[PDB]
RNA sequence: AUAGUAUAUCGGUAGGGGAGCAUUCCAGCGACGUAGAAGGGAAAAGGGCGACUUUUUCUGGAGUUUCUGGAAAAGCAAAUGUAGGUAUAAGUAACGAUAAAGGGGGCGAGAACCCCCCUCGCCGAAAGACCAAGGUUUCCUGAUCAACGCUAAUCGGAUCAGGGUUAGUCGGGGCCUAAGGAUAAGCCGAAUGGCGAUUCCGAUGGAAGAACCGGUUAAUAUUCCGGUACUGAUAC
RNA sequence: UGAGGGUAGGGGUGAAAGGCUAAUCAAACUUGGAGAUAGCUCGUACUCCCCGAAAUGCAUUUAGGUGCAGCCUGUUGGAU
RNA sequence: UACCGUGAGGGAAAGGUGAAAAGAACCUCGAAAGAGGAGUGCAAUAGACCCUGAACCCGUCUGCCUACAAGCGGUAGGAGCGCCAGGUGUGACUGCGUGCCUUUUGCAUAAUGAACCUACGAGUUACUGUUUGUGGCAAGGUUAAUUGUUA
RNA sequence: UAAGGGCAGACGGUGGAUGCCUAGGCUCUCGGAGGCGAAGAAGGACGUGAUAAGCUGCGAAAAGCUGCGGGAAUCGGCACAUACGAAUUGAUCCGCAGAUAUCCGAAUGGGGCAACCCGUCAGGCCCCUGACACAUGAAUUCAUGAGCGAACGCGGGGAACUGAAACAUCUCAUUACCCGUAGGAGAAGAAAACAAAAGUGAUUCCCUCAGUAGUGGCGAGCGAACGGGGAU
């Protein structure tokens, strides 16, 4: 059967990319929330 | 200060008049081990050996090679090959060594633990 | 600074080897150890690469060194003066090497 | 369908009395003198009721 | 408990009261320990009663402790209680489409399963061939069989090392714009901000710049080589 | 049927079944207020000694909760 | 961090050889894995998952009992046998005996609960009162913030 | 008698409790300090070794370059082995000042799916490649700002569970949370003030006053000031 999880790469960096994190208050507000956290990885541009 | 010195000068001099051999962590479940130790037990060590050789037990050609040193541990520290219907198993043992855990999948998302286990044998012959 | 260094002469003070002499070889300053020749040899057992036991002076941790006397042959403590600074000799005052 | 109980040590030592490895029919080969399984071809040798069958190089 | 040995009294849930033991650490006076401390195994003996204590011996190989007072992370049998380990059911269910296997050689300690050969069987609008998405070295070769492979394995999409992807034209990108997105001038609004062009971005579409057949490697091939073409720049 | 966009939680979307909104829907998920509240259920660990109940009355948005009385116990003073 | 999740986010387990690697040359059995020796070392039953090394659970050996026997498995008696001077292991035969916890008027209950072991796990502290045991001062008792000296 | 079983002991297996230990935590005291960034930050990507996965350091000058002060025989990081070298003409190492410092990121020449693509302008080499500049907004070419980051401050907005043994006033609470913006602190601050014929004179903070005067479906609750004693 067809899952819930259909792979776009396209996709997936257009809803979760670093550069549309940034884009927004919220956004950045994620961004250094993760930072302080010291996660390694960032957004999903990190793991590509 | 000398006390585990003298306790374990005693404990070299008594092993000089043991003849043993061991296999440690062969892979395979003790219990069906077991069934091929208890056929050998307190056996002629020439009639053992023909017993292990065309035995239907997969165990049994491990073991075939372990008493194969036994005796020859027994030539060694007695320094003279051994005769022909002199020697034989005088004791033997199988221990459960330790267990290497798997994960097989079953139906629903749900996972069940496989156990790979694992066994000691000691062999000792005497005449 | 190290009260002892290669090419010293340094008597052991104490371990098995208390009371014996010897030149030092090499100073593994990390580790704060020396080797001194011919003291606390070990019995090495080598693969071919003949192969065999082999002879090998271990290190001695270097407090248990001191730096003999250069008028007496007995170990002493040993200090630093002006007269850059010198090493010298507790004992006896004179300097050292 | 499920047990009530756990088995004692004994109640399971008790079932296991007749788990045993069946031993080999052996016999001695007239010829080499070595152990084979009586009704089949020696191994060692190759000869079976004194004639030779299997001739090994 | 009363009287100072005598008289009485001593079954107990909820519950009230009294008196103690062990544990960790601190102060003080002091002890023990490589001629063997703590911990762990065995044995013996004690206590108005008990919580507990003491001694001997084996292991162990460096810390331990009496008494008086002080302070608490100060005691488990059960909470469908938590972690780790090990049992029972049990050598039981099961080993994942009923397309199928048999023989002879080979390497090898070892072969139902690996390699070669002969026969048999299954798919064949596919279970064959070429791309895209997605994956990311799984591709080829040598060595290895611990783990992985629902069996074994000399085999493998497994482990380690080495090697392997070649473009003026192919697919992209460079050019263009759609949905939508970000904006300019402006408009709206506690803040954060919300809107807003013919502007820009954005292919799944449009391009007036153009290549196809064959052969070679263990692994690449409109890319390398052969043959035969085409398209921009640039200099005379 | 492919690619890429858009609508976001009392909101969306619905040829309407309270259907669907990442195996979750009569109000998603994550973190925080937060150890919400639970007159309810379950659980509550060393020793010996002395004493030892109640399951009634009244009142109560009260009835399997609670306040006061009644009945137990410590200390203290009186005799009753 | 690994791992889980589209994402926001959630989120582990895992310390110790020995004073010193002196980290086991060489031989024997094995195709080699594994062991027996040798050697190093105070010690290898300190040998790499290595200090100590408990329980549940699992083996081998020795002693006694057990194939006419029927219930929470013990308890109180009691021969024989085996070991080391009256202690210890076993237990023929006999009497009595329906686990434990919790919840209940009342549970062997066919009401609840637990596979077992080891480890973890639940009336604590602060402040303000009140009663009481023990003390200081007493017709009086007591300082709070803070200040000085010393260290 | 024992196919088997029961109990006891001896010796082992497994497992990793306990004892001992520490390399890491926890709570504080005293002193200092309280930022970094367009001269490009925080945080990353990619590289960098005789050998080189990963960390560490560093940036195409890439486990590093140059001076000054210190110091004295070893050194080429964790970190081995092998290999080649450095150094008493002073190596490594420590303190201070310099040099270099790719790409992304406020990211700022334009775009973009972060670490990529595409330009104009002036110079120099030769289809390419060097080395400059080129955002926006508020002031007068010039100067400035932006972004990040503990808590404490001041502003703008602002819940509910809960308590009231129900609940709507009330409470939780001018809390949680969201947003803006300073400083080493901030805010306040020099009487159109308190008091009561007696007086004190800016602000802030501590001890009292006091669970008092009051307030309140006069319920649950909430709760001063004057005056006095201090710090300064
Ligand atoms: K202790
Ligand atoms: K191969
Ligand atoms: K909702
Ligand atoms: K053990
Ligand atoms: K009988
Ligand atoms: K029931
Ligand atoms: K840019
Ligand atoms: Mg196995
Ligand atoms: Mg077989
Ligand atoms: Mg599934
Ligand atoms: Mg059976
Ligand atoms: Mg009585
Ligand atoms: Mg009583
Ligand atoms: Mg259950
Ligand atoms: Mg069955
Ligand atoms: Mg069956
Ligand atoms: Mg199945
Ligand atoms: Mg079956
Ligand atoms: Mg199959
Ligand atoms: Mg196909
Ligand atoms: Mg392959
Ligand atoms: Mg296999
Ligand atoms: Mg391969
Ligand atoms: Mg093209
Ligand atoms: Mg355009
Ligand atoms: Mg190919
Ligand atoms: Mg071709
Ligand atoms: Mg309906
Ligand atoms: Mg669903
Ligand atoms: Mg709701
Ligand atoms: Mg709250
Ligand atoms: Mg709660
Ligand atoms: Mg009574
Ligand atoms: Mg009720
Ligand atoms: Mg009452
Ligand atoms: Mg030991
Ligand atoms: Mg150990
Ligand atoms: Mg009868
Ligand atoms: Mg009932
Ligand atoms: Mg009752
Ligand atoms: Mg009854
Ligand atoms: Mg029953
Ligand atoms: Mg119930
Ligand atoms: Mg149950
Ligand atoms: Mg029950
Ligand atoms: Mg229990
Ligand atoms: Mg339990
Ligand atoms: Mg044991
Ligand atoms: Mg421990
Ligand atoms: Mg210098
Ligand atoms: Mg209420
Ligand atoms: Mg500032
Ligand atoms: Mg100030
Ligand atoms: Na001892
Ligand atoms: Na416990
Ligand atoms: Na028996
Ligand atoms: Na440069
Ligand atoms: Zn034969």
């Amino acid at each position: 059967m067809k899952r819930t999880y259909q792979p776009s790469n396209r996709k997936r960096l257009n809803k979760h990319g670093f550069r549309s994190r940034m884009a927004t208050a919220n956004g950045r507000r994620v961004l250094a929330a993760r930072r302080a956290k010291g996660r390694a990885k960032l957004t999903v541009s990190d793991e590509f | 200060g000398a006390r585990k010195h003298n306790s374990a000068e005693a404990r070299k001099e008594a092993l000089k008049q043991m003849y043993f051999a061991k296999l440690r962590n062969v892979p395979t479940s003790p219990r069906k081990m077991r069934l091929v130790a208890d056929m050998i037990r307190g056996m002629e060590v020439n009639r053992a050996l023909g017993v292990l050789k065309f035995s239907n037990k997969e165990a049994s050609a491990r073991v075939e090679k372990l008493l194969r040193s036994a005796v020859a541990n027994w030539e060694e520290k007695n320094e003279r090959k051994a005769e022909e219907g002199e020697l034989f198993v005088s004791r033997i043992c199988v221990d459960g060594a330790s267990t290497l855990k798997r994960l097989r999948p079953a139906p629903q998302g749900r996972g069940y633990r496989i156990r790979k286990r694992s066994n000691h044998v000691t062999i000792y012959v005497d005449t | 600074k190290l009260h002892i260094k290669k090419g010293d002469t340094v008597m052991v003070i104490s371990g098995e080897d208390k009371g014996h002499s010897g030149r030092v070889l090499e100073v593994l300053v990390k580790e704060q150890r020396a080797i001194v020749e011919g003291l606390n040899m070990i019995k090495k057992h080598a693969k071919p690469s003949q192969g065999g036991i082999i002879s090998k002076e271990a290190p001695i941790h270097i407090s248990n060194l001191n730096v003999v006397d250069p008028k007496t042959g007995k170990a002493t403590r040993i200090g630093r003066r002006l007269n850059k600074l010198v090493r010298y000799a507790k004992k006896s005052g004179e300097e050292i090497k | 369908a499920h047990p009530k109980r756990r088995q004692s040590k004994t109640r399971t030592a008790k079932r296991r009395t007749h788990d045993k490895a069946v031993m080999p029919t052996l016999a001695k080969c007239p010829n080499c003198g070595a152990w084979h399984i009586y009704h089949t071809v020696c191994g060692d040798c190759g000869y079976y009721r004194g004639k030779l069958a299997i001739e090994k190089e």
